C-alpha cells in the first residue's frame, strides 16, 4: 500500500449542520503515483424513506508527491431534502473514503452527535425539523479506519 | 469535480502561509 492515511483534523466542530465540512487531510505517501486521488464524503443516517447512502462531495488530489501531503477537503453539507422532515435523528454517520483508479482502499467512519442550538427547541422539538436549528459534533477523535488492498499502478 | 491543492508539508511555510 502506497498512500498510508497518516491523521484528519475535523477544522469546524461542532457547526451549524448547514455548514460546509472541513476536514484537514494528512496522508504519506511512499512512491509518486500517475494519478489523482479521489476523496469522497459521505452522509449515513437512519431514515424511513429507505435510503441510499447520501454522497455529500467529491474532490481530486493532484499529483501526488512522495513524502507526508497536507490539504483540505472542504465537502458541501447534507441537503435538508434528504433526511426526514418530522425527526431529528439525534445519532448520525459520516463516511469519509479515498479511492485510486476508481478503486477505495480507505474508509474512515464517525459518528456525529446532532441537537438544536436553543435551549427549550431542545426540550419542545417542533412537529417538522429546523434545520438551521441543528449544530452537529463530529466524534473526530474516535474513528474507525477500514483499509482494502487494491491494485495501485502498472 | 473540484480539485485541492496539496501541501507537502517539508518544503514551504504552514502556520506563515497566506492561502
Amino acid at each position: 500500500s502506497i498512500v498510508s492515511l497518516l491523521g484528519i483534523k475535523v477544522l469546524n466542530n461542532p457547526a451549524k449542520f448547514t455548514d460546509p465540512y472541513e476536514f484537514e487531510i494528512t496522508f504519506e505517501c511512499l512512491e509518486s503515483l500517475k494519478h489523482d486521488l479521489e476523496w469522497k464524503l459521505t452522509y449515513v443516517g437512519s431514515s424511513r424513506s429507505l435510503d441510499h447512502d447520501q454522497e455529500l462531495d467529491s474532490i481530486l488530489v493532484g499529483p501526488v508527491p512522495v513524502g507526508v501531503n497536507k490539504f483540505v477537503f472542504s465537502a458541501d453539507p447534507p441537503s435538508a431534502e434528504l433526511i426526514p422532515a418530522s425527526e431529528l435523528v439525534s445519532v448520525t454517520v459520516i463516511l469519509l473514503s479515498c479511492s485510486y483508479d476508481g478503486r477505495e482502499f480507505v474508509r474512515v467512519g464517525y459518528y456525529v452527535n446532532n441537537e438544536y442550538d436553543e435551549e427549550e427547541l431542545r426540550e419542545n422539538p417542533p412537529a417538522k425539523v429546523q434545520v438551521d436549528h441543528i449544530v452537529r459534533n463530529i466524534l473526530a477523535e474516535k474513528p474507525r479506519v477500514t483499509r482494502f488492498n487494491i491494485v495501485w499502478d502498472n | 469535480v473540484k480539485r485541492a491543492k496539496l501541501d507537502q508539508t517539508s518544503k514551504g511555510p504552514e502556520n506563515l502561509q497566506f492561502s
